[PDB]
RNA sequence: UGCGAAAGCAGUUGAAGACAAGUGGCUUGUCGUUCGUUAAAAUGGCCU
C-alpha cells in the first residue's frame, strides 16, 4: 500500500531488526516477498516491476 | 517382375470375447509411462504419448 | 471429443438474379439527396486531391458542395451569362469555369472574390475548360468556334496553342493519362480527332469515327479511350486506332462518362454513364463493359460524377439533372495510480521466449431455437419458430432440423388448440413458397394424423383446415399450370 | 559476464567440467561434449564462502584436482559423486593454480609458496619458496618426461625454475598485467596472455627470446593448442573465437588471427563461445544455451571460412505448439 | 434445492448436496437418523443415506434414492417409526 | 463419457467422442490418464473400434 | 544484483517463488508472463520466459512432488476460470485446468491457490492438491495431476486466506491441515487427510479486518520438504 | 496409385500392394545420469 | 428374406427344452437355450 513498507521482525524475540531495511533500501512499493530455502536469500518484488535480491549472511 | 507384400497395418483388435466387461483394452502404458503399447491385427504397435508418433 | 456443429441454416438452390457483389456494393449508395437548381445542372467536378468537394455548374454560378455536410460550402456567381464548365486543377488550388460568353475565368477554389485571370477566348460561348492532367500550368478550352486552344496560364494573352481541324461544335477534351503531348477533342459531327501537341496542331494524327455526334469522350487507360455519343458509347484502343468494345444499352442519348480506379470495391475499375432519359449506368472494363448498377432518376440526367479514386472519407455518386436539380447518394463510413497498479495488460509477448496461446475464439451468439435443439428442448424449440420476428428461412430450418435430427411428433405431442394455431397459421403462409411447402407438407400431415380429434372438438382450427385446403388448391392448381407450360415448351425444341 | 566460473576440459576434449554458483554455493559439473557416442548431478560445495579458484583433469579413473581458497587440493571422481582424497597445506591461503606431471602434483599457494604431492602417496612431498617470485598466480611443469625438473610460474613475470637447487634459471619479461595462460607448446617455446590485454608473446625456453607475438582483436579468456603446435584457438572477451594457423612459422613478428568464429542465433542475438577445444581438425566450442547449462558445436575448422559465423536456433518468439493439438486450436 | 448437512459444534458445513431443482420445504428424517428425506416444489422426494458402517464411522451420507410420486409438490412430510410400523 | 463424482452424485461430462464407449478405465497411478474403446457404430458392416487415452487433466485426445 | 535486472518485467510483480532445489526463481505478474530466472549472486539471467495470452497471472508456484522429486510442475493463475500447469522439461507442455467438477458456482477465479501434499492414508501415496479459495467460505481442493475436485471445506463468514500445516505422525505417515481465516478473525483448521472435516476451530485474539495467515518454522508451502521424512 | 504400383485392401484392413577409461566413463555416465 | 431401379415383383411368422406367473396336471408368457427356414417406457439426455 505505501512505498518501503517491509519490515523483518525476528523471532522468537519478536523484535524488529533495527539496522535493516533503511531510509535507502531500494525497497519501493513492496508487492511480493520470497525467500529461498538454502542461501538465506531474500526477493522482494515492486511495482515497478524490479525484483530486489538481499543475501543474509547468518546462513 | 511383378511380387505381392502386405506393407500396412490393420485393425487394433482387442479381446473379442463375450462375458468380459470392463477390461477388454489390452493396450499397455509403460512403467515409465512414456511409451504406449498396443497391438494389432498385425503387430505391435508402439506409440510414443509425448509426440503421438509411432516409434517401434 | 469435438465442438458442437452450428445449425446450418438450410439454403435452397440458388434463384434467377442474384445479389452480385457488385450490386452490393453500388446499392450501399443510399440517403438521396435532391437539390433543387435554377436551371439544368451541366457539368459537375470533383476535387483531386483533397478528394472530398465538388463543384456543380448550374446556370450562371458554379456551387462547390463539401463531401462531408452536402451543403454548398461556397458559391461563384459573378458571372454575365451561363457558366459552362468548370473544372479544378490537378492539384485542386484552383478552378476554371468556360462562360457562355467565351470568357474563361479561372478562381482559385476555396476563395471566390480572387478571380485569378479572365482568359478572353472566342466570341462564340467555350463549352469546355479543363487544366491538363499532367501539366499544371496548361488549360484547354473548347468553344462553339469548332477550335480548342492550349493556354499557358502565364501568358493568357494569346493562346499557345490552337487546335483546328473539326467542323462542328467542339464540345468535348480529353488528355491522355500517360503521354501528355496528346489531347483527344469530340465534337458533334462524330470523328474524336485527336492531337499531337509538338506538330503543327492544326491537323490531328488520327480520327476515331464514332457515327454518332458525340457527347464526352474521357481516358480509361493510358491506351483506351471511352466516347459516348448518341444512344451507345464505344470503346478505342489508341495504340491501334482501333474500336474494340461498344454497348448501348440506353433509350436516348449518352450525356456523360467518368470513371473510376483502384478505389475499396469489389469492382477494379468502374465507368458510369448518364444519358437523358433518366439512368445512370455502371459498367465495369474488366468483364468487357457489361453493365453491373443503375440508378433511374426523376428526370433526363445530363451530367454526372462520383468520388475520385482516393476519397478516405464519405463517398459519393451525384448525378445532375436537365430538370434543373440535383441528385447525391452517398455511401458513408481511470486514473495513473490505477493504471501503474494494473499496468502490463498490453504486453501481447515481444520478448518472450515461449508464447502460448490457447484462448478459444467467442464464436457467434445462438439463437433460442438452437440452444434449445442443443438442451433437447424439442416442443420448446418449436415454440421457438413460430415467435413473430423469425425469419422464413430461420423458421424452414428448424422445422428441417427438427424432421432430420428427432420426431415432429415428440415437437408436436403436449400440443392442443392454443399451441397447434401458430404451426398452422405459419403453415398457410409457408405453403405459398416451393422452398417450404414439402416441409409444411409432412408437418401438416403429421398434426393432423395426431390430432384429428381436437379437429372435431375445436372449430377455431376447423377454419384454419379449411383455409388450408383452399392454399393448397390455389397451390395444386400453379403446380398443375406449371407443367402445362413445361409441356407447352417441350413440344417447342 | 558468463555464471560459468571456471572451466576445463579433458585431453581429448571429450568431456567439460564447469564450476558456476548455485544461489550462493559453488557447484562443480562434467558434461560431455558431444552426446552422441544431460549429467544432472553436482558436486556441491557445502560452505557460501567456499569456492574453487583452479581445476585440472587427470589422466584410469578419472578425475578432478580442484583447488579451492582455503589451501586444499580436492580430487573428486565424476563417474561417483564424492571428493575421494583430501590434500591439504599446512595453511588457509589460496591456492592460484596447479599442476601435474603422471602422478606428482604442484601447486602454487597465495603466500608465494610451491607445495609438492605425490597422487600416488597422498602425501605432502615438498613445500619451499624462492626469492624475488612474490606475486605468483601460474605455474606450468616444463615437460620432461616422468623429471617434472623445470617449473614455469607466473606474477605478471615468467620466471623459469630448477626444483633441485630450488631456484631461478630464466626470467622472461612477462606483461604489464598478471598473467593469465601460461602453457607450454613445444620442447622449446611456451605461449602466455595475461589479464585484460590482447597479446599473446611465444617465449623460447631455451634463450629467453620471445619468437613472436599473437594479437586477438579482444581481451583473451582462454586457449587451446593443438597437441602438436599447428594451431592455437584462443578465446576471447566478447565471445568470439579467433584461429592462429601455423603460428610458429615465418605477420612476421606479430601475428594477427587467421580465423574468427562467432556465433549468432536465428534471430540476430550473439551468443558468446567460453572456453573452446582444438585438436588436429577438430574444434569444438561452448557457449550456454539457458542461463547456465553449456551447449557444444564440433566444426571441421580447416574448410570453413575465415570469418565463420554459426548459427544456432534458438527460443525467440515461437509459439507454442504442442503435439496434441493442430494449429487452430 | 441444496441440501446441506452442518456440524453443530464447530457451526460449520460438512457437505452439501446439490439435490432438487427447487425448493426444499420439509424434509425429517429416521430415529437413528441412518436415512434423511426431503421433499419440496420440485416434487420429488430425495433420500440421503448413511447406513454403511463406514458411513457411520466417517460421518459420510451418501445422495442414496430420489422418487416421483406425487403431482404438484410436497409442502409436509413426516415420519413414524416402530416396531409394527414404519 | 460421464464421471460421476460419488459424494454428492455429480457428472463431470465429455459429448461427442466419435463412437459409443465400449471400454473406459483410468490408467495411471494417479490416475492422470482415460483409456476408451469407442466402436464408431454408423456402419454397420464392420466392428471398427478406435482406441483412444486421453490425459485426465484437460481432458484432451492424447494419442489417438 | 537484481534479480530481474538482466530481462525487465513489464508489470508489478505479483508473484514470486524460488524452486525447492534448483536455483531458480519464478517472477510474475499482470503482463501475462512467468520468468524464471536462475540467481547467484553477480549475474541473475533468464532461464526462460513464457508468456501466456490473454491470462494475467496473479499467483505462480513451483511444485514439486513428494513421492520422485522429478515432476517440477509450475502452477499458475490469475483472475480467470482456469488454472495453468506447465511442466518443466528444459516448446512447452503445459496444461489447463478449467472444470470445477460440478463445482462451478462457487468458485468464479482461480486467483488465490496454494499448492500442498496430501496423503492417501491406505496406502502411504502422496500427491500435490492444489486449493482454490472461492466465494462464499469456499476452499475448493483438487488434484495437482488429474484436476478431479477431491473435497471442499467451507467456513463461516468472508474467506480471507488460508494456509497449509502439516504434522507427521509416524514413519512416513503426515497429516494435511487447512486453516482458513475469517474476515472477522475466526479461524477453522480442517483436517484434509480424511474427508475435509474440522477439528479445530479459535478466534484471533484482536484483528478485526483479516488479510493473511501464514504459518512458519516447518514446511510451509513456500519452504517445502523434498523428502517425506523431512516434513 | 500413380507411381506404377497397385494397392489393394484386405477384408481385415491390411493393405497390401503388387509392385514391380573414457569408453567405460561414458557408458557409466549415460548409465548414472539417466 | 430374394430379385431389383430410386417404383415394384415372389416368400412368410415352425419345432424342441427349460423357467416364471396364474388356477402333479392345465393355461399364458418369457429365454445372456437348441434345431430348422433364403427369412416403448427405472423422471432417465451431451463439459468447462
Amino acid at each position: 500500500a505505501v512505498k518501503d513498507a517491509l519490515r523483518l521482525v525476528h523471532l522468537p524475540s519478536c523484535s524488529v531488526f533495527s539496522n535493516w531495511p533503511t531510509s535507502g533500501t531500494p525497497l519501493g512499493k513492496v508487492t511480493s516477498v520470497a525467500f529461498s530455502p538454502s542461501g538465506g536469500l531474500l526477493a522482494v518484488g515492486n511495482e515497478q516491476g524490479k525484483v530486489r535480491l538481499w543475501k543474509l549472511n547468518h546462513y | 517382375q511383378y511380387k505381392l507384400s502386405v506393407v500396412s497395418g490393420g485393425k487394433p483388435a482387442l479381446n473379442n470375447l463375450s462375458s468380459v466387461t470392463g477390461n477388454k483394452n489390452i493396450a499397455r502404458l509403460s512403467q515409465d509411462q512414456r511409451n504406449y503399447i498396443i497391438p494389432f491385427n498385425n503387430q505391435i504397435k508402439v506409440y510414443s504419448v509425448e509426440t503421438r508418433q509411432c516409434v517401434k | 471429443s469435438t465442438a458442437r456443429p452450428r445449425i446450418i441454416t438450410s439454403k435452397a438452390p440458388l434463384l434467377p438474379q442474384q445479389t452480385t457483389p457488385e450490386q452490393r456494393y453500388w446499392r450501399q449508395y443510399t440517403s438521396a439527396q435532391l437539390v433543387k437548381e435554377h436551371n439544368s445542372v451541366t457539368h459537375i467536378s470533383f476535387n483531386p486531391q483533397h478528394p472530398h468537394d465538388f463543384a456543380v455548374t448550374s446556370s450562371t454560378r458554379v456551387q462547390i458542395f463539401s463531401s462531408r455536410t452536402r451543403q454548398v460550402i461556397k458559391t461563384f456567381s459573378r458571372f454575365k451569362d451561363v457558366v459552362y464548365s468548370a473544372s479544378f486543377r490537378s492539384d485542386g488550388k484552383l478552378l476554371c469555369a468556360g462562360d457562355a460568353t467565351g470568357l474563361v475565368s479561372v478562381y482559385d477554389s476555396y476563395n471566390p472574390r480572387t478571380i485569378l485571370l479572365s482568359i478572353n477566348a472566342s466570341t462564340h460561348p467555350t463549352h469546355v475548360t479543363k487544366f491538363h492532367t499532367q501539366d499544371n500550368k496548361i488549360l484547354a478550352t473548347a468553344s462553339d468556334d469548332r477550335v480548342t486552344r492550349l493556354w499557358d496560364i502565364s501568358n493568357a494573352y494569346e493562346p499557345q496553342l490552337e487546335l483546328t481541324g473539326a467542323t462542328d461544335y467542339v464540345r468535348t477534351l480529353s488528355f491522355i493519362p500517360a503521354a501528355p503531348h496528346l489531347v483527344a477533342t469530340g465534337s458533334y459531327d462524330g470523328l474524336i480527332r485527336l492531337y499531337d501537341t509538338r506538330s503543327s496542331g492544326s491537323t490531328p494524327i488520327y480520327s476515331l469515327n464514332h457515327d454518332q455526334p458525340v457527347e464526352n469522350v474521357i481516358a480509361v487507360s493510358p491506351t483506351q479511350i471511352v466516347s459516348c455519343g448518341g444512344n451507345n458509347f464505344k470503346v478505342w484502343d489508341l495504340t491501334s486506332n482501333k474500336k474494340l468494345y461498344e454497348r448501348g444499352n440506353f433509350n436516348k442519348a449518352v450525356t456523360c462518362l467518368d470513371y473510376v480506379e483502384n478505389f475499396d470495391s469489389p469492382m477494379q475499375s468502374a465507368l458510369i454513364a448518364s444519358s437523358l432519359d433518366g439512368h445512370v449506368k455502371v459498367f465495369d472494363p474488366l468483364d468487357n463493359f457489361q453493365v453491373k448498377f443503375g440508378w433511374k432518376f426523376s428526370g433526363p440526367v445530363l451530367s454526372c460524377a462520383v468520388s475520385p479514386s482516393t476519397a478516405q472519407g464519405n463517398r459519393h455518386l451525384v448525378a445532375g439533372l436537365s430538370s434543373g436539380l440535383l441528385a447525391i447518394r452517398t455511401k458513408k463510413k481511470k486514473s495513473n495510480n490505477f493504471q501503474r497498479m494494473m499496468r502490463g495488460s498490453e504486453y501481447q509477448g515481444d520478448q518472450e521466449h515461449i508464447i502460448h496461446n490457447d484462448k478459444v475464439r467467442s464464436q457467434r451468439r445462438m439463437r433460442a431455437f438452437e440452444r434449445n435443439i442443443n438442451q433437447f428442448k424439442w416442443s420448446e424449440a418449436l415454440d421457438n419458430a413460430f415467435v413473430p420476428g423469425m425469419a422464413k428461412e430461420l423458421t424452414l430450418t428448424v422445422l428441417q432440423e427438427l424432421r432430420k435430427r428427432g420426431k415432429v411428433r415428440v415437437a408436436l405431442y403436449g400440443r392442443d388448440e392454443s399451441t397447434l394455431e401458430p404451426l398452422l397459421n405459419w403453415c398457410l403462409k409457408g405453403i405459398e413458397d416451393v422452398r417450404s411447402a414439402s416441409i409444411v407438407a409432412d408437418w401438416v400431415a403429421v398434426v393432423l394424423e395426431l390430432y384429428g380429434n381436437t379437429l372435431e372438438s375445436s372449430p377455431v382450427l376447423q377454419e384454419l383446415m379449411i383455409d388450408l385446403k383452399t392454399k393448397v388448391r390455389h397451390e395444386i392448381h400453379k403446380s398443375k399450370e406449371a407443367q402445362r407450360i413445361e409441356g407447352m415448351l417441350q413440344l417447342l425444341t | 559476464d558468463s555464471p560459468v566460473l571456471q572451466s576445463a576440459y579433458d585431453p581429448s576434449g571429450q568431456y567439460l567440467c564447469y564450476v558456476t554458483v548455485a544461489l550462493d554455493k559453488q557447484r562443480v559439473g562434467v558434461q560431455p561434449t558431444q552426446r552422441a557416442t544431460w549429467n544432472e548431478n553436482f558436486l556441491y560445495l557445502e560452505d557460501s564462502k567456499l569456492k574453487v579458484t583452479c581445476l585440472k583433469w587427470v589422466n584410469d579413473t578419472v578425475a578432478i584436482i580442484l583447488g579451492m581458497n582455503n589451501g586444499e587440493i580436492w580430487l573428486y571422481s565424476v563417474l561417483a559423486n564424492e571428493v575421494t582424497y583430501k590434500f591439504t597445506t599446512g595453511n588457509s591461503y589460496e591456492i592460484k593454480d596447479i599442476d601435474l606431471m603422471g602422478n606428482q602434483l604442484w601447486c602454487i599457494d597465495s603466500s608465494d609458496a610451491f607445495y609438492q604431492f605425490d597422487l600416488l602417496q597422498f602425501k605432502l612431498l615438498q613445500h619451499f619458496r624462492i626469492n624475488n617470485c612474490v606475486q605468483l598466480n601460474k605455474l606450468t611443469i616444463v615437460p620432461a618426461g616422468d623429471s617434472v625438473a623445470q617449473l614455469l610460474v607466473a606474477s605478471h613475470s615468467i620466471s623459469l625454475i630448477d626444483i633441485e637447487e630450488k631456484k631461478v634459471v630464466m626470467t622472461f619479461p612477462g606483461h604489464v598485467s598478471p598473467v593469465s595462460t601460461l602453457q607450454v607448446i613445444t620442447n622449446e617455446f611456451f605461449i602466455s596472455g595475461a589479464e585484460g590485454d590482447r597479446f599473446l608473446n611465444v617465449y623460447d625456453i631455451h634463450s629467453g627470446m620471445t619468437k613472436c607475438v599473437l594479437v586477438a582483436e579482444s581481451d583473451i579468456k582462454e586457449l587451446s593448442h593443438s597437441g602438436q603446435a599447428d594451431s592455437i584457438a584462443v578465446t576471447t572477451e566478447d565471445g568470439s573465437l579467433e584461429i592462429f594457423v601455423d603460428p610458429l612459422v615465418s605477420g612476421n613478428k606479430s601475428k594477427k588471427s587467421s580465423k574468427k568464429i562467432q556465433i549468432v542465433s536465428k534471430d540476430g542475438r550473439k551468443v558468446p563461445i567460453y572456453n573452446a577445444f582444438i585438436n588436429k581438425d577438430l574444434l569444438n566450442v561452448s557457449w550456454l544455451q539457458n542461463a547456465t547449462m553449456p551447449y557444444f558445436k564440433n566444426l571441421q575448422w580447416r574448410e570453413i571460412p575465415n570469418e565463420y559465423t554459426v548459427e544456432i536456433s534458438l527460443n525467440w518468439n515461437n509459439k507454442n505448439k504442442s503435439a496434441d493439438r493442430d494449429l487452430h486450436g | 434445492g441444496s441440501i446441506k448437512f452442518w456440524d453443530f459444534q464447530f457451526a460449520t458445513l460438512n457437505q452439501s448436496f446439490k439435490a432438487h431443482d427447487a425448493d426444499v420445504l420439509c424434509l425429517t428424517t429416521d430415529t437413528d437418523n441412518n436415512y434423511v428425506f426431503s421433499a419440496g416444489v420440485d416434487r420429488k422426494i430425495f433420500q440421503f443415506s448413511q447406513n454403511t458402517n463406514k458411513s457411520q464411522k466417517n460421518n459420510r451420507w451418501v445422495n442414496s434414492s430420489n422418487r416421483l410420486l406425487h403431482g404438484n409438490d410436497i409442502r409436509a412430510i413426516c415420519a413414524y417409526q416402530s416396531k409394527g410400523a414404519d | 463419457m460421464s464421471l460421476w463424482q460419488l459424494e454428492t452424485n455429480s457428472q463431470q461430462f465429455l459429448p461427442r467422442l466419435n463412437g459409443i464407449i465400449i471400454d473406459c478405465q483410468v490408467l495411471g497411478p494417479q490416475g492422470n490418464y482415460y483409456s476408451l474403446i469407442l466402436q464408431m457404430t454408423e456402419n454397420n458392416s464392420n466392428s471398427d473400434y478406435q482406441f483412444l487415452l486421453l490425459n485426465a487433466s484437460d481432458l484432451t485426445s492424447k494419442l489417438s | 544484483k537484481d534479480a530481474n535486472a538482466s530481462h525487465p518485467s513489464h508489470s508489478a510483480i505479483q508473484s514470486l517463488s524460488f524452486h525447492p532445489s534448483k536455483p531458480l526463481l519464478l517472477t510474475g505478474g499482470y503482463d501475462k508472463t512467468l520468468r524464471i530466472y536462475h540467481i547467484d549472486g553477480k549475474t541473475n539471467h533468464l532461464v526462460t520466459s513464457l508468456h501466456l495470452v490473454g491470462s494475467p497471472i496473479q499467483t505462480c508456484t513451483f511444485y514439486t512432488s513428494l513421492s520422485n522429486q522429478n515432476q517440477q510442475n509450475i502452477f499458475t493463475a490469475g483472475r480467470r476460470r482456469y488454472m495453468h500447469s506447465w511442466d518443466l522439461s528444459l516448446t512447452a507442455k503445459i496444461e489447463k485446468f478449467s472444470r470445477l467438477y460440478g463445482h462451478e458456482s462457487t468458485q468464479r477465479s482461480f486467483e488465490n491457490f496454494k499448492v500442498a501434499h496430501l496423503q492417501n492414508s491406505q496406502t502411504n501415496s502422496v500427491h500435490g492438491i492444489v486449493l482454490l479459495q472461492g466465494n462464499n467460505g469456499w476452499i475448493n481442493i483438487l488434484h495437482s495431476t488429474s484436476g478431479l475436485w477431491l473435497m471442499g471445506c467451507k467456513i463461516e463468514g468472508v474467506i480471507t486466506d488460508f494456509c497449509i500445516d502439516y504434522q507427521p505422525i509416524s514413519r512416513g505417515k503426515f497429516r494435511t491441515i487447512l486453516i482458513a481465516v475469517n474476515a472477522y478473525g475466526e479461524v477453522w483448521e480442517f483436517d484434509l487427510n480424511k474427508n475435509g472435516h474440522v477439528i479445530r476451530r479459535w478466534k484471533d485474539q484482536g484483528g478485526v479486518g483479516i488479510t493473511k495467515i501464514q504459518v512458519g518454522g516447518g514446511t510451509t508451502t513456500t519452504c517445502p520438504a523434498l523428502q517425506i521424512s523431512k516434513i | 496409385n500413380y507411381d506404377t504400383d497397385f494397392i489393394f485392401l484386405d477384408i481385415e484392413s491390411t493393405l497390401g500392394v503388387v509392385g514391380t577409461n573414457s569408453d567405460i566413463f561414458a557408458e557409466q555416465l549415460h548409465k548414472l545420469s539417466s
